[PDB]
């Protein structure tokens, strides 16, 4: 049981910067979502219609 | 200052010879339960 806690205390503390990504995932859904998905510009670029 | 009388010596041994068969059982098990125990997910 000691070792069980070991591996699980590891897995907490390998996983830090994929749940940061995936918080940075659901974050970007979610104002996707709210949006409508209409995308305002924010870097300067030409476009075309 | 022939073979009946020694197989008795020889079955004094082989008694030690199952408690040895009986403790790698229980080796085998241990580690069978704890490779479950840790290991599978």
């Amino acid at each position: 049981v000691e070792l069980y806690r070991a591996l699980d205390a590891y897995r907490a503390r390998i996983a830090v910067e994929y749940v940061l990504i995936r918080a940075v995932r659901d974050e970007i859904y979610a104002v996707l979502r709210r949006d409508g998905g209409a995308l305002p510009q924010r870097f300067a670029c030409h476009v075309s219609r | 200052s022939v073979l009946t009388q020694n197989v008795l010596s020889a079955l004094e041994i082989l008694r030690l010879v199952r408690l040895d068969l009986r403790q790698l059982a229980q080796s085998v098990q241990d580690t069978i339960q704890h490779m479950r125990f840790l290991y599978l997910l």
